[PDB]
């Protein structure tokens, strides 16, 4: 399953 | 196509430009073997953790140099494939060919981006070749060609690159 | 200078350039972990059986722009090693920077190109940095990091591509 | 337009290329006076005896440069009207803005073409303009502009080039 | 060599591309009849008020293709004179090729440019010249056969372009 | 009025 | 004779 | 080792 470190803003 | 199915797969730079950049006989394109790399990619409003990889590599038509006779100059166009992390919610219809996937509440964007590389080749006339357009290219290698869902088809992403720091930016 | 050694390694497209044109901060330059490939470079009178993988790559000066404010613009030369297998014998002098290694009566030529890439940078004058030139990243990476007797140093050639199609051209 | 009519006329290379390649204020287009010549140019199925001017000159949106901040280029394109002699019979509709003009039993062809030339500014994104498109220039440099009935408008060609050696090919 | 002398001159764009650009027959050189223009040209430290005008054009190798059979493909390098005014104080060693003439405490710079046009023609082999070099351009054009003393040689500048607002930017 | 050479086949 | 505009310094 | 194909001359 593919890692984040993406912050939605 | 049909014909997509067909086309060989080529690893290396040298490798993908020596089997299109072919004046004796050139190719319409390619399947490549690539390395996933991991890093910011703006799309929409914000950057994006995105996972990129070589997928596809296609001649492009540049311009007829004439003379005795009419020659043909192709360029190698390098086909990407991303999945832009989280990027989903706010950029669904941010590109014409995408696919949407859903890790818990979190929605991920795979779409294709091309890059023109600097090398080209000068062949007759007689030896030119249709090239593959970007549409045709987005749809195969793509829409046709990879399933989000199980991370398979002509090609998969190496999730790994989110924690190798030489592939991450 | 040592400043050689303490460039990283990166690997993939994306990694390299996204490594390097850091508008912030750009790079002098960096390591590359690359694929080794299989096939023909012609040399002085004739083709060779050539293994080709990249090894570095660095920062290079495009232009200089006028303002309101001193803009400075940055491109990625990507550097490729090379054994030319057999051209040892009629080339060990077509190159400024080269090695020559013997595998039986049969003489190899070690060698550096540079490929121009198309991404550039835009930088502020402030932010700047002085680049690296062909000559220097030549004497670093090939003379000084790279042993043909051993195949060892700060990288070493996959002599598996000759076996893999996927490699060859 | 309007605007077309308000663009000033510029001549010599230098003058056309310092005009609109301002990086302080890019601007769309210029009319162009310049020399007619006279030689053959293939158009449909043969070469016809054919007297070319410059007449106008645009810029053109090359590619974005991203950094600190964002930054545009921009091309300069040449637009020249000829009058290919007999060619109106054969190729009456060989391109989408042409005109006919009979000489006695004679058909004329009138049209113009655009060469891209080599020179490149690079703009800040703020000082950016909405460059013209390749139809709007044909529309309003031939169609709205020239009368080739009575050989006037915004520029007239100088029929003398076929009987200068200087200024035929 | 006087071969310099045996040049023909042209006039107008397509003209000097048609006589050059020639498939059957390549030709070295000639010498280009064209209109002098104003405006500011950076030189050393700062701008200054520059008289241009184009004097020659030559012929100038880009590639050499391989087959069945060796193809070569031609350019145009279009030679520009200029009169940097008052720059010849602080210029006068800035070109290898260049010359001063003084008007009254004030010190001009003569010196020649050099642009690359895009339209190029592939040859045979068979039909291929020899090209002429930049070194010997600059000292047969500018060195041999022009006198700033008197405004006077194979060319001569029209210093009217500073009063033309049409040949002014 | 433009003078020509041109030949129609 | 050439008419200038140009400044030094 | 390194495996070769190349032809001298």
């Amino acid at each position: 399953q593919p890692q984040s470190h993406s912050i939605e803003l | 196509s049909g014909r997509f199915d067909q086309y060989p797969t080529k690893k290396g730079d040298f490798a993908i430009d020596g089997y299109l950049l072919d004046y004796s006989s050139p190719k319409q394109g390619c399947w490549v073997d690539g390395i996933t790399v991991y890093g910011d990619i703006y799309i929409g409003k914000q950057n994006w953790g995105t996972y990129t990889r070589p997928v596809f590599a296609y001649l492009q038509y540049v311009e007829t140099i004439s003379g005795s006779g009419t020659f043909v100059i192709y360029q190698v166009v390098l086909v990407y494939a991303h999945n832009a992390t989280s990027a989903g919610r706010q950029n669904a219809n941010a590109f014409a060919y995408s696919k949407t996937q859903a890790v818990g509440s979190r929605v991920d964007l795979y779409y294709l981006s091309a890059i023109t590389q600097r090398k080209r080749v000068i062949v007759p006339s007689s030896n030119a070749v249709t090239p593959l357009d970007w549409d045709t290219v987005q749809r195969n290698v793509l829409m046709e060609n990879y399933n989000p869902g199980s991370n398979s088809g002509h090609f998969s992403f190496d999730w790994s690159a989110y924690n190798d720091p030489h592939r991450r930016y």
